[PDB]
DNA sequence: TCGAGAATCCCGGTGCCGAGGCCGCTCAATTGGTCGTAGACAGCTCTAGCACCGCTTAAACGCACGTACGCGCTGTCCCCCGCGTTTTAACCGCCAAGGGGATTACTCCCTAGTCTCCAGGCAC
């Protein structure tokens, strides 16, 4: 069942990450590097779509480095150089 | 006649290190450089200050700037910078 | 015809005195100047302004100026297709090598 | 603690989402800190927006403003 | 009196205030703005021209060359960071061997 | 022709200022065609920008506000 | 073997073109009385996030078959590469025509300001 969750998650054009642990670490940020901000969910949920975005950008990247080096399995490294064409 | 910042920076070049020679393609570089960093933190403050309804440039204004576009030390060197000249020029008239 | 005996004395001197692949990375890592021969490169923008053209003039600066740029865009996508050439074990550089970083950044 | 807010079945159907199928251990934990290196710097110039707004909630626009300067600009949530 | 010498200036307060105000940027410019303009370019003129005598330090030749230049604002996180985008003419580029070609 | 006026040592020189050890003979086609490619891609604006001026001399400053408007910004030819 | 004379190593003299300094100067930098206009604070409300948990509830943690393939070794196989050799056009200098870039500005024409009347536009 290889196919089954490539055509099950890229069809539903919604979200798939949770949003009030995402709350939480942005919370947890705002801890850091700030003093309590309140913030707006419209906010968390832009948040939420550029982290989603950036991450599958990131992920269709390594998906030829992948291949590229004779591999299937993405490693560390692969996370180490698609950086280099990101900046 | 062109307004360059030329003379300007073999000014400041005398004062910390004046043993340096200094180049013509090189000061039009450094002059190009300087250009391109005061037009871009001009567009950035004239962005914020349309952003949140303030018409006048202030200090905050280019201070926000400054620590929207540099890095942290670099930010905190330059607000540094900025606050001792501000002082200077606010005392001295 | 001073400045012709001056140039013939000069490249009298030249001739004179001026005149493992490992040693040529190290060599031309540390060179400054540009490194595409030049009045070629003027003949290929001459008509490469051909296809978006009138008698369009050009000045000397202009050209050294995209030069100067189209060497540094083309060992920058060298310099990146590197990296991912030898992280597919490969030493030698191949065409798919300039293929990822072509595709990723767009 | 809430570093790890996210989970490991989360980024499997992430890169199922997008065609990672054989993932390695080490995705999810430098998946955790390419995100953190990621949302920090729009975050604090979030925070350097609302210190123009001289406020403590920081505002929608303030945000679309900041990923704007960033380089990833959003479509929907102003103008 | 000029206001560059109300404060020890150097770069021309007055006239980045004259390109401020006829410059199609914005409408009015506090009197507080363009001397911290002037500082602001001051402290990044100060940093490049110090790490240019540096690189002229340490390279032995007493002049600034644009390869010294582009080795100032290449091999510095925070330069890479401010302009990392941009190039320098005939500055060349960082002589960096990979470890994996050694 | 003149796109094969950058000839092969020109190319190899390039490479060697790039840090590589061994190329193929694959590399140089694709090489100049990105070079063309990104040739186009500038000089496009850089003549738009001297056939709005009223002009037939493509300047030195038409170039460097083309390279700034696509990014590469170069220093010393104006801006 | 002495000594005089020719060759060479090292020390001293001199072009030479780029960095540095300078006189003349001339459209901008300074200051100013004023003046329409941004803008900073405040009552006051209203409205969006936060906590507790009522009530469910899929989902992650983690361990167990199992086999696909990442890394390494072994053999293969061939394609750029060093090198030699032949060719060739790039660079330089120079002769020559001339063509758009740059600078001056004037009627005209299109805009800032002005008031006046009307049809768009999200809310009920």
């Amino acid at each position: 069942l290889a196919l089954y969750e490539i055509r099950k998650y890229q069809r539903s054009t919604d979200l798939l990450i949770s949003k009030i642990p995402f709350a939480r670490l942005v919370k947890e940020v705002t801890d850091e590097f700030t003093q309590d901000l309140r913030w707006q969910s419209m906010a968390i949920m832009a948040l939420q779509e550029a982290s989603e975005a950036y991450l599958v950008g990131l992920l269709e990247h390594t998906n030829l480095l992948a291949l590229h080096a004779k591999r299937i399995t993405i490693m560390k490294k692969d996370m180490q150089l698609a950086r280099r064409i990101r900046g | 006649r062109k307004e360059t910042y030329s003379s300007y920076i073999y000014k400041v070049l005398k004062q910390t290190h004046p043993d340096t020679g200094i180049s013509q393609k090189s000061m039009s570089i450094l002059n190009s450089f300087v250009n391109d960093i005061f037009e871009r933190i001009a567009t950035e403050a004239s962005k914020l200050a349309a952003y949140n309804k303030k018409s006048t440039i202030s200090a905050r204004e280019i201070q926000t700037a400054v620590r929207l576009i540099l890095p942290g030390e670099l930010a905190k060197h330059a607000v540094s910078e900025g606050t001792r000249a501000v002082t200077k020029y606010s005392s001295s008239t | 015809v001073r400045q012709k005996r001056r140039e013939k004395q000069r490249k009298q001197s030249l001739k004179r005195v001026e005149k493992l692949a490992l040693y040529e990375i190290r060599k031309y890592q540390r060179s400054t100047d540009l490194l595409i021969s030049k009045i070629p490169f003027a003949r290929l923008v001459k008509e490469v302004t051909d296809e978006f053209t009138q008698d369009l003039r050009w000045q000397s600066m202009a050209i050294m100026a995209l030069q100067e740029a189209s060497e540094a865009y083309l060992v920058g996508l060298l310099e990146h297709t590197n990296l991912l050439a030898l992280h597919a074990k490969r030493i030698t550089i191949m065409k798919k090598d300039m293929q990822l970083a072509r595709r990723i950044r767009g | 603690d809430n570093i790890q807010g996210i989970t490991k079945p989360a980024i499997r159907r992430l890169a199922r989402r997008g065609g990672v199928k054989r993932i390695s251990g080490l995705i999810y934990e430098e998946v955790r800190a390419v995100l953190k290196s990621f949302l920090e710097s729009v975050i604090r110039d979030s925070v350097t927006y609302t210190e123009h707004a001289k406020r403590k909630t920081v505002t929608s626009l303030d945000v679309v403003y900041a990923l704007k300067r960033q380089g990833r600009t959003l479509y929907g949530f102003g103008g | 009196q000029s206001r560059s010498a109300k404060a020890g200036l150097t770069f021309p307060v007055g006239r980045v205030h004259r390109l401020l105000r006829r410059g199609n940027y914005a409408q009015r410019i506090g009197s507080g703005a363009p001397v911290y303009l002037t500082a602001v370019l001051e402290y990044l003129a100060a940093e490049i021209l110090e790490l240019a005598g540096n690189a002229a330090r340490d390279n032995k030749k007493t002049r600034i060359i644009p390869r010294h230049l582009q080795l100032a604002i290449r091999n510095d996180d925070e330069l890479n960071k401010l302009l990392g985008n941009v190039t320098i003419a005939q500055g060349g580029v960082l002589p960096n061997i990979h470890q994996n070609l050694l």
